[PDB]
């Protein structure tokens, strides 16, 4: 009865600063890695971000390196995306993805960057 | 001394012997053990 | 006359042997002499030496040669009292295997020896001489070391300063001076190979300190719980490393670090998720990653990302599923996964155009996707011990494939299909042989021909 | 590099030094065999090429 | 009983080239050096290995055509001709010594 939902996207200039949220319900945040994905349109879904179920270990894709961030709360149960010196090149949509017993994929945020 | 507790141990030296004087050698050697337990 | 020569293997002489060996004495001290040699044993071991060297001629070793699986000649000696003095006669010798066998001395002949190159020493410890040790400090690759006590290591292993590869099998960790025998491992300046499989507790200093120059580190816990704390991301220089046994129960971190690493294998580890493979993505030339023997239940979408994998092992796992992710990895060339919970492959299975080798051995297999004989290349199946109800017909689409496991199913009729293939033989196809029974006459006829040919 | 060789060396054409991984120190010992026409340094453990 | 034991026959068939294209005899762990050697005034590379209290003779003079001297965990004691010889005829000397006495 896990839910995966994601809030916080929307449209924004180039070079700025944009902030997602993964609401967790079912499981504990901290307890599982939590995986970004992106899926430009006309193109395969590709994997943004991951953190570690232990010491806070961060993962990040070559091409984004250096400009977005990962972040979770287990207070609210929650993961933070945060996008940084965005381009027109991240115009994706955000998928927030765990694994629980079976494959769980958030609803989606559509991005765009100008 | 290094050489001594680093397993270098000193030349000995070797020979080549007969077989059939080597087989009586041995025969006597345990020939020799026979009487010696007897005795 | 033992005081003086230095022969002390002459006990005291009891009742009735000792009169007359007095009366003797009285007549001539000669024959007192003549007599002790031959009841001493340094002198019987010495004789047996020299009937070991006449028994042994060059002609009886060349028939006891053999090589092992690197294609090396090997000369592997147990239970002798020594090492025979015609063993360095033949110089086409390539590895040296030593298994109990006592006092034993490298004599300076061992230079005749040019092709040597691997010295295994089983539960021997050997004293060298300075003739023998230089040869062998000029010219050995490789030192098998199996040890059930510190003091068995030789202590002039670490002045072979043309040592490459250094394996080292025996518990050697001990309480307030551990870590203190392979102090001596800095010397080996030229060392890329080294096998650690002594139960350690702690990876050792010393064995940090030689990594930067490592390119293959193994280590073979047999059970004992191996505790990295950040000790190995120093070997930058590592290609290989492998980590049996260790029960880990987790992937260390330090892993990802090693930059040049190709080939990672972490079987017997007690893995239970293995998640952590996202950050492989950082070693950028990772293509071996066996991860069997473990208890993984679940291969990671993750494992997607990972698209310069050339060889895949996840085999005596819990794996239920496979994901569609997994064949993301167009690179692939072996896929193993003998012994799991499966019961279908994805359709995406014939996307992996290199697959050559592909083994789902102990599954629940009951029908192969058609999708699956678009892997054109694919040499050999392994399909024993499932429950495939019918082979399908388009197994001779396969024209590479040549050997192909089928023991054990729930088949009734073998494909007539089945025998188009070119290189298939009756070597190839194992099967049973009721099922065997069912090919056609000519198919039979034409496997029979190609094995004899 | 022995200061006898570092003499000798003014009527050499070929220098070969193998220490077997131990590190060698040149130290300004070396410009004196300006014959030097094939000069090796095998296993010296210099960890950077000498000026 | 050496030149019992290493003839001229033996010697001569016991001959091999190295990579110099050079002919060269390899004596290794002998009681001494055999005074059948040097009537083989073909060699031009001479290997002593493991040969204990070597001196070398004086009929090194007929070696004509010696240029290396190969003296590995071999001491050599000379004499006079021998050491004229040598300061006249030798090109190439190699050493290799377990202790600086050597």
């Amino acid at each position: 009865q896990v839910q995966l939902v994601e809030s916080g996207g929307g449209l924004v200039q180039a070079g700025g600063s944009l902030r997602l949220s993964c609401a967790a319900s079912g499981f504990p945040v901290g307890r599982h890695f939590m995986y970004w994905y992106r899926q430009a349109p006309g193109k395969e879904r590709e994997w943004v971000a991951a953190i570690y179920s232990y010491g806070e270990y961060t993962e990040y894709a070559d091409s984004v390196k250096g400009r977005f961030t990962i972040s979770r709360d287990n207070a609210k149960n929650t993961v933070y995306l945060q996008m940084n010196s965005l381009k027109p090149e991240d115009t994706a949509v955000y998928y927030c993805y765990v694994y629980v017993g079976n494959e769980y994929w958030g609803q989606g945020t559509q991005v765009t960057v100008s | 001394k290094s050489r001594i507790e680093q397993g270098i141990v000193d030349r000995s030296e070797t020979g080549v012997l007969d077989k059939k004087e080597g087989e009586q050698a041995k025969a006597l050697f345990e020939k020799v053990k026979k009487f010696r337990t007897h005795v | 006359i033992r005081e003086e020569s230095s022969y002390s293997d002459i006990p005291d002489v009891k009742n009735d042997f000792a009169f007359m060996l007095h009366l003797i004495d009285q007549y001539d001290p000669l024959y007192s002499k003549r007599f002790a040699v031959f009841l001493s044993e340094v002198s019987e071991n010495k004789l047996r030496q020299l009937n070991l060297n006449n028994e042994w001629t060059l002609d009886k070793l060349r028939q006891r040669l053999t090589k092992n699986a690197q294609d090396k000649l090997e000369l592997h000696l147990f239970m002798l009292s020594g090492i025979p003095d015609t063993v360095f006669d033949l110089v086409e010798l390539e590895v040296l295997k030593l298994e109990l066998i006592p006092d034993v001395t490298i004599p300076p002949s061992i230079a005749q020896l040019t092709g040597l190159k691997e010295l295994w020493l089983y539960h021997t410890a050997a004293k060298i001489e300075a003739p023998a040790l230089a040869f062998l400090r000029e010219n050995l690759r490789a030192l098998h070391i199996k040890f059930t006590d510190i003091k068995e290591i030789p202590l002039w292993i670490y002045s072979l300063k043309t040592l490459e590869e250094l394996h080292l099998t025996g518990n050697l960790s001990a309480e307030n001076n551990r870590y203190i025998v392979i102090d001596g491992l800095r010397e080996l300046k030229r060392l890329k190979v080294l096998r650690l499989k002594s139960n350690l507790s702690k990876l050792p200093q010393v064995v940090t300190d030689v990594g930067v120059h490592l390119q293959k580190l193994s280590i073979n816990n047999e059970g004992t719980k191996l505790i990295v704390l950040n000790s190995l991301k120093k070997m930058v220089n590592l290609t290989e490393l492998e980590l049996i046994r260790c029960d880990l129960e987790r992937i260390p971190h330090s892993i990802f670090s090693l930059h040049n690493l190709q080939e990672i294998d972490l079987k017997d580890n007690n893995l239970k998720t293995i998640e952590e493979i996202i950050s492989f993505q950082h070693l950028h030339r990772l293509t071996c990653l066996k991860l069997w023997y473990n208890h993984i239940a679940y291969i990671p979408i993750q494992i997607g990302n990972l698209t310069n994998l050339e060889r895949l092992y996840l085999n005596r796992n819990k794996i239920e599923k496979i994901p569609t992710q997994l064949f993301y990895c167009r690179k692939l060339r072996y896929l193993d996964l003998s012994h799991n919970n499966l019961t279908f492959l994805p359709a995406d299975i014939g996307l992996l155009q290199n697959l050559q080798n592909l083994a789902v051995t102990a599954n629940r297999i009951e029908a192969l996707p058609p999708e699956l004989f678009q892997c054109r290349k694919l040499r050999a199946l392994h399909l024993g011990n499932n429950v495939l109800q019918s082979l399908p017909s388009r197994v001779g689409e396969l024209t590479n494939l040549t050997q192909i496991e089928l023991r054990g199913n729930r088949l009734e009729c073998l494909p007539v299909e089945l025998g188009e293939c070119p290189l298939l033989k009756r070597s190839g196809l194992v099967v049973e042989e009721d099922l065997f029974s069912t090919l056609p006459p000519e198919v039979k006829e034409r496997l029979w021909r190609a094995d004899k040919e």
